[PDB]
DNA sequence: ATCGGATGTATATATCTGACACGTGCCTGGAGACTAGGGAGTAATCCCCTTGGCGGTTAAAACGCGGGGGACAGCGCGTACGTGCGTTTAAGCGGTGCTAGAGCTGTCTACGACCAATTGAGCGGCCTCGGCACCGGGATTCTCGAT
DNA sequence: ATCGAGAATCCCGGTGCCGAGGCCGCTCAATTGGTCGTAGACAGCTCTAGCACCGCTTAAACGCACGTACGCGCTGTCCCCCGCGTTTTAACCGCCAAGGGGATTACTCCCTAGTCTCCAGGCACGTGTCAGATATATACATCCGAT
């Protein structure tokens, strides 16, 4: 058979049984959403790298992440999306 | 080999676009100018597509060649895989 | 300020009509922190078997839920040696609208039917999975000589 | 929190925590990953689809659908100042234009 | 005597369709052609997944409906509504493309 | 008709309701619950749990999560609430 | 009696000789100001390397002369000598800085 | 030590000089508000991005090379001041 | 080769050759780096620093003057075609602009 | 102190190798720093993301090739090509 | 078509001032030798997908014609912007003083990489029924010529 | 200002089909537990340069008057796109046939990371001098009004 391939269609899936529990999706489109998400991945996580590079760092911590949001969001994504990381990273420590 | 394609983006197929595009009104030098610009887009996109398919040792040109490309040139594609 | 006021209301609604086979209140002056005593359901191997537990209220109520510990050593799936309890509404689900009755009648309601698909222990909830005699044995042991 | 569970359930997320731990570990991008990081980016990742969905889904339930289309995506893309802003230079197969003609165009 | 629509009132009525929907526009086989001999100048012999050909029509179109989009505007600052070749060429040495 | 006292109430605040919100799924709260929930809790419906983040982003930068047409109802039939709340 | 030119030689005369010469032609303190209330706007109590005004002024220098370039042609596409907002206007636009 | 309205210093000569340099024969009256509000818009664009980055490291002085990360970062890369 | 000079010598280059693989290898690029690419790449930067150099030497000595200066760079990378889009993008501290003037705006005769 | 590394002195002997008369002054040596960075830069980041489209952990000469390819235009990346193999053919043998 | 003012720009000369080029000490990074292991090269196999072909039908392209509206040229008005001049403002240069904070060094603790077992999350393949496309008939709404 | 007729578009009801969604089996990657080396967090110290102030010159900004030439509106002409009818061309679709190359697996070898030792190349620092910027005095190119 062909080899595993990997996706987000699981968990687009199953945020989209969220906000509209009546609603399904087509192929195309769910190919865009999984499109959407590797590429922000792709801008944020490279973003930070650049970031911890500037400072002689090794590390890549929340607070670079944080920051390569803030820097990549317009105006009040970043404000929502930097809330919504600091309330899940509180709920994971704690 | 293949010879003088071009002229197989008729006039109405750029009207269309056109159209879609908020024309109202065409002139009938624009049909030229349009095949030029969208021939030199093609080879400069095509070009990219052509040297990551060499680079991988590989005799088809793939979708992910095409995306790659595209988004080399600042033009991020979303549909298609990537 | 508003979290004294809606534990105020929590127990004029629990003096006002008492819950099922469930008794909660202040152990001590301070009305942040609770105890509550519940009752072995008929439905249920744990016949018999009073248990008692911890409330803490965290200072932002009701937007935090509340934390609840049993006092007691209890043999179950879904609660450790320490008295924690695994229930997606406590903390994974919670929602300001809820109450502490809700909460407790859930964790009966855990109590008459566990939660196989994400067990807190995987050792004994095996063996709840496995069979269900030795499960009832030990279960009627430990609580036959701590609940009460 | 406490342990002895699934990461994704511990923050309370759906994107998965692990995946996204193993991406950022196996790319390239530093030479440790702190233990928090991914936390945040699943986050941010899960808030950005529930984002577009919602509005893809509104758009849909205007078009009288149940089923979210590419074109839909397009238009609640468009609709949206700062979606807009964010996939600014980036092109929707099967997603079209929106409907936009100048006033003087129009017949008087 | 027979009806005869008005100069513009057709086009209008094409604009308001062809905004509407999704569907390319460009006939496939014409543009396949157009893309392999395009093609054969690089590299000899190549073959073309069927995924290619449509991506690469799909990135053309929206270039090109976005083109016309800055021409028409250049055509309306120009106080006329008639787009021009000298307009395509204003709006690509702005954009960058042309210089 | 219009509706009584014990049927117009928040199920977080418990007391009189005031200044209501309708959430997309109808629900209505009071505006402080909903401004408390949005700092602290899951940016959800606190009754059914549906999101509403892009609905308090379009709507804050409007300044029109107050639901006027019941909250003219509400204000009219109590109004010896208001000084003392 | 006395002698003045003609309106545009000086203009012409000016254009030679402000495109051969390489300083900067804002003020300095003027502009270090700007740049010090824009900061205190965003964070306060704030502290400036001079090379960072240097660097401000050189970047909003050379982006200005490229959007009047691109203005003047824009003026000159419909007919005219003048520059005016509605060429700002567009070229900002087809450059997709206002959109 | 607050400022105010100090963008009157970005006097109407200036902006005539800067357009001569762009080769600019002849100025309508009203360029000199919209240069304004255009020159505005970008300083505000990329003193935040600067502001973020040496925020960021925990400084008080903003660097350079925060503003040449910045400029970058925009898609304008500077030569000169580091990088 | 002889396998006995330092390895800028050996490769006939002036950039060198262990700075490029220490940055090649530290700068999070891959999990491995190659013995022949470091020289690849030192060749390249040698290659166009030189052809820059060149073309702003030229300038310079049109200009009656022995140093090249931030104008003479922007000269030369304006004045060619390749090297003009290779840094479309690129703003020269100090470095002005070309001189032209629109012909519409020229006196009439 | 610190110790900050540049490829001042090496520009300095390209430029004794093309005009052995003419000199340079201090900001055209901080000017031609930035470009061979930001070149540096370029072509290490393509080949990097070559080599991860292939499948690939190893950055080899005809990544660099292929980068250099896509980068530079025309002549100038034939030239460079050109260049890039003598110098690794020269420094293999 | 110059005729000569009249202005500004280009050219040659003296000078003197700080930046450029080079010499010196040194120390930190690059070179040399060696070992081990896994990543990549090579060969063979499978079968999937790309290329090529034929016939039909019919949607879309091509060609032509009448004419109405839009592009372009020409005139005229007046007002807004250029040029030159005198007045007023604050930039620019120099020098002094002070301390906030960037840069560096030394300890040491807590966070993250590595490794082994193990099992449930998620991927691949199947199957079914409902959402959406399509077809046919009718009602609604722009559109245009004529009063 | 209007009424009516040809025409394009939207609504609604019935039929069919194919792909979205859920289920089952299973392999592998994510989780748990423990160990260890080292990144960076914190504290103390130095000394650099960013901020603030003061006095003098004169350079650039500012306000104003005159005038002219360029923008904007109006009128006219003519020719070139647009809308519609008819005929020709080939796109699209369904079907069949073949084999080229993509994808995968087993085996092996040689190329690169990691470690230690040693020394010399490049960096920080200091100093001599000439390239070029500035002031001064001619000489030519250019603009402007008008014979
Ligand atoms: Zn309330
Ligand atoms: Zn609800």
């Amino acid at each position: 058979k062909r080899s595993r391939k990997e996706s987000y269609s699981i968990y687009v899936y199953k945020v989209l049984k969220q906000v509209h529990p009546d609603t399904g999706i087509s192929s195309k489109a769910m190919g865009i959403m999984n499109s959407f998400v590797n590429d922000i991945f792709e801008r944020i996580a490279g973003e930070a790298s650049r970031l911890a590079h500037y400072n002689k760092r090794s590390t890549i911590t929340s607070r670079e992440i944080q920051t390569a949001v803030r820097l990549l969001l317009p105006g009040e994504l970043a404000k929502h999306a930097v809330s919504e990381g600091t309330k899940a990273v509180t709920k994971y420590t704690s | 080999v293949l010879r003088d394609n071009i002229q197989g983006i008729t006039k109405p197929a750029i009207r269309r676009l056109a159209r879609r595009g908020g024309v109202k009104r065409i002139s009938g030098l624009i049909y030229e100018e349009t095949r030029g610009v969208l021939k030199v887009f093609l080879e400069n996109v095509i070009r990219d597509a052509v040297t990551y398919t060499e680079h991988a040792k590989r005799k088809t040109v793939t979708a992910m060649d095409v995306v790659y490309a595209l988004k080399r040139q600042g033009r991020t594609l979303y549909g298609f895989g990537g | 300020h508003m979290a004294l006021k809606r534990i105020n209301k929590e127990l004029s609604d629990l003096a006002r009509d008492p819950p099922a086979q469930i008794s909660a209140g202040p152990v001590g002056d301070d009305m942040f922190h609770w105890q509550a005593t519940i009752m072995g359901p008929n439905d249920s191997p744990y016949q018999g078997g009073v248990f008692f537990l911890t409330i803490h209220f965290p200072t932002d109520y009701p937007f935090k839920p509340p934390k609840v510990a049993f006092t007691t050593r209890i043999y179950h799936p879904n609660i450790n040696s320490n008295g924690s309890i695994c229930l997606d509404i406590l903390r994974s689900q919670w929602s300001p609208a809820l109450t502490i009755s809700k909460v407790l009648l859930s964790i009966a309601s855990l109590l008459d039917d566990p939660n196989p698909d994400d067990p807190k222990v995987p050792e004994i909830a095996r063996i709840y999975k496995t069979d269900r005699d030795k499960y009832n044995r030990i279960s009627r042991e430990w609580t036959q000589k701590y609940a009460m | 929190s406490a342990k002895a569970c699934t990461r994704s359930s511990r923050a309370g997320l759906q994107f998965p925590v692990g995946r996204v731990h193993r991406l950022l570990r196996k790319g390239n991008y530093s030479e440790r990953v702190g233990a928090g990081a991914p936390v945040y980016l699943a986050a941010v990742l899960e808030y950005l689809t529930a984002e577009i969905l919602e509005l893809a889904g509104n758009a849909a339930r205007d078009n009288k659908k149940t089923r979210i289309i590419p074109r839909h995506l397009q238009l609640a893309i468009r609709n949206d100042e700062e979606l807009n802003k964010l996939l600014g230079r980036v092109t929707i197969a099967q997603g079209g234009v929106l409907p936009n003609i100048q006033a003087v165009l129009l017949p008087k | 005597k027979p009806h005869r629509y008005r100069p513009g009132t057709v086009a209008l009525r094409e604009i308001r369709r062809y905004q509407k929907s999704t569907e390319l526009l460009i006939r496939k086989l014409p543009f396949q052609r157009l893309v392999r001999e395009i093609a054969q100048d690089f590299k000899t012999d190549l073959r073309f997944q069927s995924s290619a050909v449509m991506a690469l029509q799909e990135a053309c179109e929206a270039y090109l409906v976005g083109l016309f989009e800055d021409t028409n505007l250049c055509a309306i600052h120009a106080k006329r509504v008639t787009i021009m070749p000298k307009d395509i060429q204003l709006a690509r040495r702005i954009r960058g493309e042309r210089a | 008709a219009i509706p009584s006292l014990s049927e117009c109430q928040c199920g977080i605040c418990m007391e009189i309701l005031v200044e209501p919100v309708t959430l997309p799924c109808n629900h209505t709260l009071c505006k402080p619950c909903f401004q408390s929930t949005v700092e602290k809790a899951s940016l959800c419906c606190p009754f059914c749990r549906r999101r509403v983040s892009s609905w308090t982003r379009y709507h804050t930068r409007r300044n029109s999560l107050v639901n006027v047409e019941l909250w003219t109802i509400i204000q009219k039939h109590y109004p010896r609430e208001c000084k003392l709340r």
